[PDB]
Protein backbone atom coordinates (compact mmCIF):
# COMPACT_ATOMS: atom_id res chain seq x y z
CA UNK A 1 0.00 0.00 0.00
CA UNK A 2 1.43 3.36 -0.02
CA UNK A 3 2.73 2.37 3.67
CA UNK A 4 6.71 3.04 2.69
CA UNK A 5 10.20 1.48 3.69
CA UNK A 6 12.21 4.31 3.84
CA UNK A 7 9.50 7.53 4.87
CA UNK A 8 8.11 7.30 8.37
CA UNK A 9 4.30 7.55 7.97
CA UNK A 10 2.34 10.45 9.67
CA UNK A 11 -1.38 10.46 10.41
CA UNK A 12 -2.29 11.97 6.98
CA UNK A 13 -0.21 8.86 5.76
CA UNK A 14 -1.75 5.93 7.69
CA UNK A 15 -5.18 7.85 7.12
CA UNK A 16 -4.46 7.43 3.43
CA UNK A 17 -2.65 4.17 4.13
CA UNK A 18 -5.82 2.75 6.04
CA UNK A 19 -8.12 4.16 3.34
CA UNK A 20 -6.31 2.43 0.75
CA UNK A 21 -7.03 -0.35 2.59
CA UNK A 22 -10.61 -2.06 2.30
CA UNK A 23 -12.91 -1.62 5.60
CA UNK A 24 -13.99 -5.42 6.38
CA UNK A 25 -13.69 -7.38 10.02
CA UNK A 26 -13.35 -10.84 9.66
CA UNK A 27 -12.36 -11.45 13.06
CA UNK A 28 -14.13 -13.29 15.77
CA UNK A 29 -14.35 -11.35 18.60
CA UNK A 30 -12.25 -14.26 20.91
CA UNK A 31 -9.69 -13.04 18.25
CA UNK A 32 -8.97 -9.54 18.64
CA UNK A 33 -8.60 -10.85 23.36
CA UNK A 34 -6.37 -13.14 21.92
CA UNK A 35 -3.99 -11.54 19.33
CA UNK A 36 -5.24 -8.01 18.99
CA UNK A 37 -5.16 -7.48 22.24
CA UNK A 38 -1.53 -8.13 22.20
CA UNK A 39 -1.20 -4.96 20.42
CA UNK A 40 -1.56 -3.19 23.45
CA UNK A 41 0.18 -5.51 25.53
CA UNK A 42 3.24 -6.46 23.44
CA UNK A 43 3.82 -2.67 22.55
CA UNK A 44 2.37 -2.07 25.74
CA UNK A 45 -1.39 0.22 24.97
CA UNK A 46 -3.34 -1.47 27.67
CA UNK A 47 -3.38 1.42 29.01
CA UNK A 48 -5.64 3.61 26.84
CA UNK A 49 -8.30 5.42 28.72
CA UNK A 50 -11.81 4.91 26.45
CA UNK A 51 -10.10 0.78 26.04
CA UNK A 52 -8.49 -0.95 28.47
CA UNK A 53 -10.86 -3.80 28.99
CA UNK A 54 -9.82 -5.31 26.41
CA UNK A 55 -8.29 -8.04 28.35
CA UNK A 56 -10.60 -7.24 31.44
CA UNK A 57 -13.88 -9.58 30.93
CA UNK A 58 -16.68 -8.57 32.94
CA UNK A 59 -20.45 -9.67 33.79
CA UNK A 60 -23.10 -7.35 32.50
CA UNK A 61 -24.82 -6.95 35.78
CA UNK A 62 -28.44 -6.08 34.43
CA UNK A 63 -30.94 -8.51 35.99
CA UNK A 64 -32.40 -8.84 39.17
CA UNK A 65 -31.65 -12.76 39.67
CA UNK A 66 -28.51 -13.58 38.26
CA UNK A 67 -28.00 -16.94 35.92
CA UNK A 68 -31.11 -16.05 34.70
CA UNK A 69 -30.48 -13.37 31.29
CA UNK A 70 -34.62 -12.87 30.85
CA UNK A 71 -35.25 -10.78 34.04
CA UNK A 72 -33.69 -7.77 32.23
CA UNK A 73 -33.83 -4.78 34.71
CA UNK A 74 -35.86 -1.98 32.89
CA UNK A 75 -35.63 2.04 33.86
CA UNK A 76 -31.78 1.58 34.95
CA UNK A 77 -28.09 2.14 33.51
CA UNK A 78 -27.07 -1.23 34.19
CA UNK A 79 -26.40 -1.98 30.32
CA UNK A 80 -23.87 0.89 30.65
CA UNK A 81 -21.48 -1.45 31.88
CA UNK A 82 -21.56 -3.96 28.83
CA UNK A 83 -21.74 -0.91 26.35
CA UNK A 84 -18.27 0.08 28.50
CA UNK A 85 -17.72 -3.66 28.22
CA UNK A 86 -18.52 -3.33 24.77
CA UNK A 87 -16.22 -0.23 24.23
CA UNK A 88 -13.45 -2.57 24.58
CA UNK A 89 -11.86 -5.49 24.13
CA UNK A 90 -14.01 -7.35 26.69
CA UNK A 91 -16.27 -10.51 25.79
CA UNK A 92 -19.38 -9.49 27.37
CA UNK A 93 -20.70 -12.53 28.25
CA UNK A 94 -24.27 -11.82 29.83
CA UNK A 95 -24.25 -14.71 31.96
CA UNK A 96 -22.20 -16.13 34.93
CA UNK A 97 -19.05 -17.99 33.03
CA UNK A 98 -15.13 -18.90 33.09
CA UNK A 99 -14.85 -15.55 31.28
CA UNK A 100 -17.24 -13.80 33.68
CA UNK A 101 -14.35 -12.45 36.09
CA UNK A 102 -14.90 -8.81 37.03
CA UNK A 103 -18.51 -8.42 38.73
CA UNK A 104 -19.91 -4.73 38.24
CA UNK A 105 -22.49 -4.87 41.27
CA UNK A 106 -25.38 -1.80 40.44
CA UNK A 107 -27.96 -0.35 41.68
CA UNK A 108 -29.04 -4.45 43.81
CA UNK A 109 -25.69 -5.64 46.14
CA UNK A 110 -28.43 -8.44 47.63
CA UNK A 111 -27.78 -10.85 44.10
CA UNK A 112 -24.32 -11.50 45.69
CA UNK A 113 -25.69 -14.84 47.08
CA UNK A 114 -26.34 -16.39 43.24
CA UNK A 115 -22.63 -15.15 42.44
CA UNK A 116 -21.52 -17.63 45.29
CA UNK A 117 -23.25 -20.66 43.18
CA UNK A 118 -21.00 -20.29 40.00
CA UNK A 119 -18.01 -17.96 41.81
CA UNK A 120 -16.68 -22.09 42.38
CA UNK A 121 -17.87 -23.72 39.13
CA UNK A 122 -15.69 -21.50 37.22
CA UNK A 123 -11.66 -21.19 37.51
CA UNK A 124 -10.78 -16.98 37.13
CA UNK A 125 -13.14 -16.65 40.24
CA UNK A 126 -15.38 -12.99 39.88
CA UNK A 127 -15.32 -10.37 42.66
CA UNK A 128 -18.14 -8.28 43.80
CA UNK A 129 -17.05 -4.82 42.26
CA UNK A 130 -18.83 -1.14 42.46
CA UNK A 131 -20.09 0.88 39.48
CA UNK A 132 -16.57 2.53 39.88
CA UNK A 133 -14.68 -0.26 38.01
CA UNK A 134 -16.85 0.06 35.04
CA UNK A 135 -19.69 2.63 35.19
CA UNK A 136 -17.43 5.22 36.62
CA UNK A 137 -14.23 4.08 34.96
CA UNK A 138 -14.63 4.66 31.54
CA UNK A 139 -16.89 7.53 32.77
CA UNK A 140 -13.22 8.82 34.38
CA UNK A 141 -11.49 6.90 31.06
CA UNK A 142 -9.93 4.47 32.69
CA UNK A 143 -9.63 0.98 34.37
CA UNK A 144 -10.36 0.43 37.94
CA UNK A 145 -8.42 -2.40 39.96
CA UNK A 146 -10.47 -4.75 42.05
CA UNK A 147 -9.45 -4.71 45.09
CA UNK A 148 -9.72 -0.81 44.64
CA UNK A 149 -13.40 -1.38 43.87
CA UNK A 150 -14.42 -4.05 45.95
CA UNK A 151 -18.34 -3.65 46.83
CA UNK B 1 -73.93 -2.35 37.39
CA UNK B 2 -71.38 -0.05 38.90
CA UNK B 3 -72.23 2.90 40.65
CA UNK B 4 -70.83 6.03 39.07
CA UNK B 5 -70.71 9.15 41.66
CA UNK B 6 -72.46 12.26 39.46
CA UNK B 7 -73.10 14.93 42.12
CA UNK B 8 -75.24 17.37 39.88
CA UNK B 9 -75.71 20.96 41.39
CA UNK B 10 -78.62 21.40 42.10
CA UNK B 11 -79.84 25.16 41.79
CA UNK B 12 -83.35 25.08 43.25
CA UNK B 13 -82.11 22.88 45.97
CA UNK B 14 -78.85 23.92 47.23
CA UNK B 15 -78.89 22.42 50.42
CA UNK B 16 -80.51 18.95 49.43
CA UNK B 17 -77.78 17.99 47.26
CA UNK B 18 -78.26 14.72 44.75
CA UNK B 19 -76.23 12.48 43.28
CA UNK B 20 -77.19 10.51 40.39
CA UNK B 21 -75.22 7.43 41.08
CA UNK B 22 -76.20 5.52 37.90
CA UNK B 23 -76.34 1.85 38.23
CA UNK B 24 -76.55 0.85 34.45
CA UNK B 25 -76.77 -1.71 32.51
CA UNK B 26 -74.84 -2.87 29.63
CA UNK B 27 -76.72 -0.58 27.42
CA UNK B 28 -76.27 2.71 26.57
CA UNK B 29 -78.27 3.97 23.53
CA UNK B 30 -81.23 2.00 25.16
CA UNK B 31 -83.21 2.68 28.77
CA UNK B 32 -80.27 2.66 31.38
CA UNK B 33 -80.62 1.98 34.74
CA UNK B 34 -80.53 5.38 36.75
CA UNK B 35 -80.10 5.61 40.27
CA UNK B 36 -80.22 8.61 42.35
CA UNK B 37 -79.95 9.96 46.52
CA UNK B 38 -80.05 13.12 48.14
CA UNK B 39 -78.54 12.16 52.00
CA UNK B 40 -82.05 10.80 53.50
CA UNK B 41 -83.49 9.33 50.84
CA UNK B 42 -82.54 7.98 47.63
CA UNK B 43 -84.49 7.78 44.25
CA UNK B 44 -83.94 4.16 42.27
CA UNK B 45 -85.60 3.16 38.55
CA UNK B 46 -85.66 1.43 35.74
CA UNK B 47 -85.68 3.26 32.12
CA UNK B 48 -87.58 1.54 29.23
CA UNK B 49 -86.45 2.23 25.67
CA UNK B 50 -88.12 4.20 23.48
CA UNK B 51 -89.24 6.61 25.73
CA UNK B 52 -86.10 8.13 27.14
CA UNK B 53 -85.43 9.58 23.56
CA UNK B 54 -89.41 11.22 23.44
CA UNK B 55 -88.14 13.71 25.32
CA UNK B 56 -85.26 13.90 23.20
CA UNK B 57 -87.18 14.62 20.66
CA UNK B 58 -88.91 17.28 22.90
CA UNK B 59 -85.36 18.58 23.74
CA UNK B 60 -85.20 18.83 19.36
CA UNK B 61 -81.77 18.48 19.92
CA UNK B 62 -78.96 15.68 18.03
CA UNK B 63 -79.30 12.06 18.32
CA UNK B 64 -76.20 9.79 19.55
CA UNK B 65 -74.82 13.39 21.32
CA UNK B 66 -78.06 11.88 23.37
CA UNK B 67 -76.22 8.74 24.80
CA UNK B 68 -73.19 10.61 25.12
CA UNK B 69 -74.44 13.52 27.16
CA UNK B 70 -76.66 10.58 28.97
CA UNK B 71 -73.12 8.88 29.92
CA UNK B 72 -71.81 11.83 30.87
CA UNK B 73 -74.08 13.18 32.88
CA UNK B 74 -74.91 9.79 34.72
CA UNK B 75 -71.21 9.04 35.14
CA UNK B 76 -68.69 11.49 36.87
CA UNK B 77 -68.18 15.19 35.64
CA UNK B 78 -71.58 16.94 34.23
CA UNK B 79 -70.45 17.84 30.85
CA UNK B 80 -70.03 21.50 29.45
CA UNK B 81 -70.87 21.04 25.46
CA UNK B 82 -74.86 20.68 26.82
CA UNK B 83 -75.20 21.81 30.44
CA UNK B 84 -78.44 21.12 31.81
CA UNK B 85 -80.04 23.04 34.80
CA UNK B 86 -79.96 19.83 37.49
CA UNK B 87 -83.36 20.53 38.95
CA UNK B 88 -83.72 17.23 40.67
CA UNK B 89 -87.21 17.70 41.78
CA UNK B 90 -88.13 15.53 45.07
CA UNK B 91 -91.86 17.20 44.64
CA UNK B 92 -92.20 14.68 42.07
CA UNK B 93 -89.77 12.05 42.16
CA UNK B 94 -88.44 12.55 39.07
CA UNK B 95 -84.72 14.03 38.56
CA UNK B 96 -85.63 16.70 35.39
CA UNK B 97 -82.36 18.09 34.28
CA UNK B 98 -83.20 19.97 30.96
CA UNK B 99 -81.58 22.58 28.87
CA UNK B 100 -84.61 24.33 27.96
CA UNK B 101 -83.45 26.10 24.75
CA UNK B 102 -85.47 28.91 23.03
CA UNK B 103 -86.87 29.83 27.01
CA UNK B 104 -89.82 26.59 26.60
CA UNK B 105 -89.96 24.05 29.04
CA UNK B 106 -88.23 20.85 27.44
CA UNK B 107 -88.04 17.80 29.14
CA UNK B 108 -84.71 15.53 28.88
CA UNK B 109 -85.13 12.04 29.74
CA UNK B 110 -88.14 9.37 31.14
CA UNK B 111 -86.72 8.57 34.65
CA UNK B 112 -89.27 6.98 36.95
CA UNK B 113 -87.53 7.22 40.35
CA UNK B 114 -89.15 6.45 43.86
CA UNK B 115 -88.57 7.70 47.06
CA UNK B 116 -86.72 5.58 49.33
CA UNK B 117 -85.79 5.59 53.62
CA UNK B 118 -82.08 4.80 54.50
CA UNK B 119 -79.91 5.56 51.57
CA UNK B 120 -77.00 6.09 54.27
CA UNK B 121 -74.36 2.86 53.67
CA UNK B 122 -75.15 3.58 49.91
CA UNK B 123 -73.56 7.22 50.07
CA UNK B 124 -71.06 6.19 52.33
CA UNK B 125 -70.30 3.75 50.00
CA UNK B 126 -70.19 6.19 47.34
CA UNK B 127 -67.57 8.58 48.60
CA UNK B 128 -65.87 5.72 50.37
CA UNK B 129 -65.49 4.87 46.89
CA UNK B 130 -64.27 8.31 45.58
CA UNK B 131 -61.94 8.46 48.32
CA UNK B 132 -60.75 5.22 47.62
CA UNK B 133 -59.83 6.59 44.03
CA UNK B 134 -57.95 9.44 45.59
CA UNK B 135 -55.86 7.24 48.17
CA UNK B 136 -54.90 4.89 44.96
CA UNK B 137 -54.03 7.76 42.69
CA UNK B 138 -52.10 9.87 45.48
CA UNK B 139 -50.05 6.08 45.75
CA UNK B 140 -49.85 5.95 41.60
CA UNK B 141 -48.22 9.49 41.65
CA UNK B 142 -45.71 8.41 44.56
CA UNK B 143 -44.32 5.81 42.95
CA UNK B 144 -44.66 7.88 39.76
CA UNK B 145 -42.40 10.58 40.85
CA UNK B 146 -40.28 8.03 42.22
CA UNK B 147 -39.62 6.81 38.84
CA UNK B 148 -39.56 9.83 37.34
CA UNK B 149 -36.83 10.38 40.04
CA UNK B 150 -34.50 7.00 38.93
CA UNK B 151 -35.29 7.44 34.83
CA UNK B 152 -34.11 11.38 35.34
CA UNK B 153 -31.04 10.30 37.26
CA UNK B 154 -30.41 7.33 34.80
CA UNK B 155 -30.91 9.67 31.64
CA UNK B 156 -28.08 11.92 32.87
CA UNK B 157 -25.76 8.76 33.93
CA UNK B 158 -26.08 7.51 30.33
CA UNK B 159 -26.08 10.90 28.85
CA UNK B 160 -22.69 11.86 30.75
CA UNK B 161 -20.96 8.30 29.49
CA UNK B 162 -22.47 8.88 25.90
CA UNK B 163 -21.34 12.59 26.10
CA UNK B 164 -17.85 11.26 27.10
CA UNK B 165 -17.31 8.25 25.15
CA UNK B 166 -18.06 10.73 21.77
CA UNK B 167 -16.23 13.03 22.52
CA UNK B 168 -12.48 11.06 23.58
CA UNK B 169 -13.30 8.26 21.14
CA UNK B 170 -11.75 10.26 18.16
CA UNK B 171 -8.89 11.16 20.32
CA UNK B 172 -8.59 7.70 21.37
CA UNK B 173 -8.52 6.75 17.62
CA UNK B 174 -5.96 9.31 17.04
CA UNK B 175 -3.69 8.00 19.92
CA UNK B 176 -4.20 4.31 17.83
CA UNK B 177 -3.03 6.34 14.95
CA UNK B 178 0.34 8.09 16.44
CA UNK B 179 0.96 4.06 18.18
CA UNK B 180 0.65 2.87 14.78
CA UNK B 181 2.70 5.41 13.33
CA UNK B 182 5.67 5.10 16.36
CA UNK B 183 6.07 1.22 15.06
CA UNK B 184 6.16 1.21 12.06
CA UNK B 185 8.70 4.61 12.15
CA UNK B 186 10.97 2.31 14.51
CA UNK B 187 10.44 -0.85 11.80
CA UNK B 188 10.92 2.09 8.82
CA UNK B 189 14.43 2.53 10.81
CA UNK B 190 15.57 -0.61 11.43
CA UNK B 191 14.31 -1.65 7.64
CA UNK B 192 17.06 1.62 6.95
CA UNK B 193 19.49 -0.17 9.11
CA UNK B 194 19.35 -3.62 7.33
CA UNK B 195 19.46 -1.78 4.19
CA UNK B 196 22.45 -0.16 4.96
CA UNK B 197 23.96 -3.09 6.59
CA UNK B 198 23.17 -5.31 2.99
CA UNK B 199 25.30 -2.34 1.18
CA UNK B 200 28.45 -3.28 3.22
CA UNK B 201 27.81 -6.74 2.70
CA UNK C 1 -60.59 23.12 53.67
CA UNK C 2 -58.49 20.15 52.81
CA UNK C 3 -61.71 18.15 54.16
CA UNK C 4 -60.38 14.45 53.49
CA UNK C 5 -63.09 12.00 54.69
CA UNK C 6 -61.70 9.38 56.82
CA UNK C 7 -63.62 5.92 57.66
CA UNK C 8 -64.24 5.38 60.99
CA UNK C 9 -66.15 3.04 63.36
CA UNK C 10 -69.18 3.32 65.87
CA UNK C 11 -69.31 2.49 69.12
CA UNK C 12 -72.29 0.59 68.42
CA UNK C 13 -71.94 0.27 64.88
CA UNK C 14 -68.52 -0.73 64.53
CA UNK C 15 -70.26 -2.56 60.87
CA UNK C 16 -71.14 0.77 59.84
CA UNK C 17 -67.96 3.26 59.32
CA UNK C 18 -68.58 6.93 60.23
CA UNK C 19 -66.27 9.03 57.73
CA UNK C 20 -63.98 11.48 59.77
CA UNK C 21 -63.05 14.26 57.34
CA UNK C 22 -60.03 15.30 58.36
CA UNK C 23 -59.67 18.43 57.22
CA UNK C 24 -57.03 21.30 57.27
CA UNK C 25 -57.33 25.24 58.41
CA UNK C 26 -54.01 25.86 57.54
CA UNK C 27 -52.17 24.32 60.38
CA UNK C 28 -51.98 21.15 62.03
CA UNK C 29 -51.72 21.43 65.47
CA UNK C 30 -55.04 23.04 65.85
CA UNK C 31 -56.56 19.52 64.29
CA UNK C 32 -59.24 20.34 61.55
CA UNK C 33 -62.44 21.22 60.39
CA UNK C 34 -64.04 18.13 61.87
CA UNK C 35 -66.96 17.70 59.88
CA UNK C 36 -68.73 14.28 60.63
CA UNK C 37 -72.28 12.33 59.20
CA UNK C 38 -74.10 8.90 58.67
CA UNK C 39 -77.10 9.72 56.24
CA UNK C 40 -79.11 10.82 58.74
CA UNK C 41 -77.46 13.45 61.28
CA UNK C 42 -74.39 16.03 60.54
CA UNK C 43 -71.72 16.79 63.07
CA UNK C 44 -69.56 19.90 61.34
CA UNK C 45 -67.53 20.92 64.83
CA UNK C 46 -65.24 23.69 64.21
CA UNK C 47 -62.52 23.23 66.63
CA UNK C 48 -59.75 25.97 66.41
CA UNK C 49 -56.81 26.82 68.77
CA UNK C 50 -58.81 27.40 71.73
CA UNK C 51 -58.52 23.96 72.96
CA UNK C 52 -54.68 22.86 72.43
CA UNK C 53 -52.35 25.04 73.98
CA UNK C 54 -54.36 24.32 76.91
CA UNK C 55 -55.46 21.10 76.51
CA UNK C 56 -52.19 20.08 75.47
CA UNK C 57 -50.72 19.73 78.94
CA UNK C 58 -53.52 19.84 81.51
CA UNK C 59 -53.43 16.24 81.90
CA UNK C 60 -49.68 16.73 83.44
CA UNK C 61 -48.57 15.39 80.05
CA UNK C 62 -46.28 16.89 77.00
CA UNK C 63 -48.05 18.60 74.34
CA UNK C 64 -45.73 16.85 71.86
CA UNK C 65 -47.30 13.51 73.47
CA UNK C 66 -50.73 15.44 72.75
CA UNK C 67 -49.97 16.47 69.03
CA UNK C 68 -48.47 13.37 68.20
CA UNK C 69 -51.65 11.38 69.58
CA UNK C 70 -53.88 14.34 67.02
CA UNK C 71 -51.44 12.98 64.08
CA UNK C 72 -51.88 9.64 64.63
CA UNK C 73 -55.42 9.53 65.76
CA UNK C 74 -57.07 12.40 64.38
CA UNK C 75 -55.54 12.38 60.70
CA UNK C 76 -57.32 2.25 63.69
CA UNK C 77 -59.64 1.18 66.43
CA UNK C 78 -61.92 4.25 66.12
CA UNK C 79 -65.11 5.13 68.36
CA UNK C 80 -67.78 7.45 67.81
CA UNK C 81 -70.44 8.82 70.20
CA UNK C 82 -73.17 10.25 68.54
CA UNK C 83 -75.19 10.73 71.97
CA UNK C 84 -72.84 13.45 73.29
CA UNK C 85 -71.47 14.87 69.93
CA UNK C 86 -67.98 14.04 70.94
CA UNK C 87 -65.08 12.29 69.24
CA UNK C 88 -63.39 10.48 71.63
CA UNK C 89 -62.62 6.80 71.57
CA UNK C 90 -60.63 4.19 72.98
CA UNK C 91 -57.00 4.36 72.21
CA UNK C 92 -55.64 1.09 73.97
CA UNK C 93 -52.16 0.92 72.82
CA UNK C 94 -49.34 1.27 74.93
CA UNK C 95 -49.26 3.79 77.86
CA UNK C 96 -52.13 5.46 76.09
CA UNK C 97 -55.69 6.02 78.17
CA UNK C 98 -57.76 9.28 77.80
CA UNK C 99 -60.56 10.91 76.52
CA UNK C 100 -58.75 12.63 73.15
CA UNK C 101 -59.27 16.21 73.52
CA UNK C 102 -61.98 17.81 74.02
CA UNK C 103 -63.61 17.81 71.01
CA UNK C 104 -67.13 18.90 71.77
CA UNK C 105 -68.03 18.87 68.15
CA UNK C 106 -71.30 21.04 66.42
CA UNK C 107 -74.21 19.23 64.94
CA UNK C 108 -76.18 21.15 62.24
CA UNK C 109 -79.61 19.98 61.29
CA UNK C 110 -79.23 18.67 57.97
CA UNK C 111 -76.71 16.04 56.85
CA UNK C 112 -77.35 17.12 53.25
CA UNK C 113 -74.97 19.86 53.83
CA UNK C 114 -72.40 17.86 55.12
CA UNK C 115 -72.83 15.13 52.93
CA UNK C 116 -72.65 18.02 50.42
CA UNK C 117 -69.51 19.13 50.75
CA UNK C 118 -67.80 15.27 51.22
CA UNK C 119 -69.02 14.75 47.96
CA UNK C 120 -67.78 17.89 46.52
CA UNK C 121 -64.29 17.36 47.95
CA UNK C 122 -64.09 13.46 46.97
CA UNK C 123 -64.60 14.36 43.37
CA UNK C 124 -62.58 17.69 43.19
CA UNK C 125 -59.65 15.43 44.80
CA UNK C 126 -60.74 12.58 42.31
CA UNK C 127 -60.11 14.60 39.50
CA UNK C 128 -57.51 16.63 40.21
CA UNK C 129 -55.44 13.46 41.11
CA UNK C 130 -56.61 11.71 38.25
CA UNK C 131 -55.12 14.76 36.37
CA UNK C 132 -51.97 14.19 38.24
CA UNK C 133 -51.39 10.88 37.16
CA UNK C 134 -52.34 11.90 33.45
CA UNK C 135 -49.42 14.29 33.13
CA UNK C 136 -47.21 11.54 35.29
CA UNK C 137 -47.47 8.88 32.93
CA UNK C 138 -47.18 11.65 30.06
CA UNK C 139 -43.28 12.54 32.23
CA UNK C 140 -43.16 9.16 32.68
CA UNK C 141 -43.06 7.73 29.14
CA UNK C 142 -41.18 11.20 28.15
CA UNK C 143 -38.26 10.34 30.67
CA UNK C 144 -38.49 6.95 29.48
CA UNK C 145 -38.31 7.46 25.99
CA UNK C 146 -35.10 9.88 26.81
CA UNK C 147 -33.61 7.18 28.77
CA UNK C 148 -33.70 4.47 25.98
CA UNK C 149 -32.22 6.84 22.71
CA UNK C 150 -29.70 7.60 25.18
CA UNK C 151 -29.07 4.26 26.18
CA UNK C 152 -29.37 2.93 22.40
CA UNK C 153 -26.94 6.09 21.41
CA UNK C 154 -24.41 4.81 23.52
CA UNK C 155 -25.17 1.56 22.10
CA UNK C 156 -24.22 2.46 18.66
CA UNK C 157 -21.24 4.42 20.05
CA UNK C 158 -19.72 1.48 21.82
CA UNK C 159 -20.25 -0.57 18.63
CA UNK C 160 -18.93 1.82 16.12
CA UNK C 161 -15.68 3.06 18.22
CA UNK C 162 -15.25 -0.74 18.74
CA UNK C 163 -15.32 -1.77 14.97
CA UNK C 164 -13.16 1.22 13.92
CA UNK C 165 -10.21 0.25 16.50
CA UNK C 166 -11.13 -3.28 15.30
CA UNK C 167 -10.61 -2.08 11.86
CA UNK C 168 -7.74 0.13 12.63
CA UNK C 169 -6.12 -2.45 14.62
CA UNK C 170 -6.38 -5.24 11.43
CA UNK C 171 -4.97 -2.80 9.04
CA UNK C 172 -2.14 -1.92 11.41
CA UNK C 173 -1.43 -5.85 11.71
CA UNK C 174 -1.84 -6.68 7.97
CA UNK C 175 1.00 -3.84 7.76
CA UNK C 176 3.05 -4.29 10.60
CA UNK C 177 3.34 -8.33 9.91
CA UNK C 178 4.12 -7.03 5.96
CA UNK C 179 7.13 -4.79 7.30
CA UNK C 180 8.32 -7.81 9.75
CA UNK C 181 8.20 -10.21 6.92
CA UNK C 182 10.58 -7.14 5.04
CA UNK C 183 12.59 -7.13 8.73
CA UNK C 184 13.42 -10.60 8.77
CA UNK C 185 13.94 -10.68 4.80
CA UNK C 186 16.92 -8.48 5.42
CA UNK C 187 18.18 -9.93 8.38
CA UNK C 188 18.68 -13.29 5.60
CA UNK C 189 19.92 -11.10 3.34
CA UNK C 190 22.08 -9.46 5.18
CA UNK C 191 23.46 -13.10 6.64
CA UNK C 192 23.84 -14.70 3.38
CA UNK C 193 24.51 -11.53 0.85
Amino acid sequence: YGDSYFIDTDLNQLKEVFSGIKNSNEQTPEEMASLIADLEYRYSWDCSPLSMFRRHTVYLDSYAVINDLSTKNEGTRLAIKALELRFHGAKVVSCLAEGVSHVIIGEDHSRVADFKAFRRTFKRKFKILKESWVTDSIDKCELQEENQYLI
Amino acid sequence: MERKISRIHLVSEPSITHFLQVSWEKTLESGFVITLTDGHSAWTGTVSESEISQEADDMAMEKGKYVGELRKALLSGAGPADVYTFNFSKESCYFFFEKNLKDVSFRLGSFNLEKVENPAEVIRELICYCLDTIAENQAKNEHLQKENERLLRDWNDVQGRFEKCVSAKEALETDLYKRFILVLNEKKTKIRSLHNKLLNA
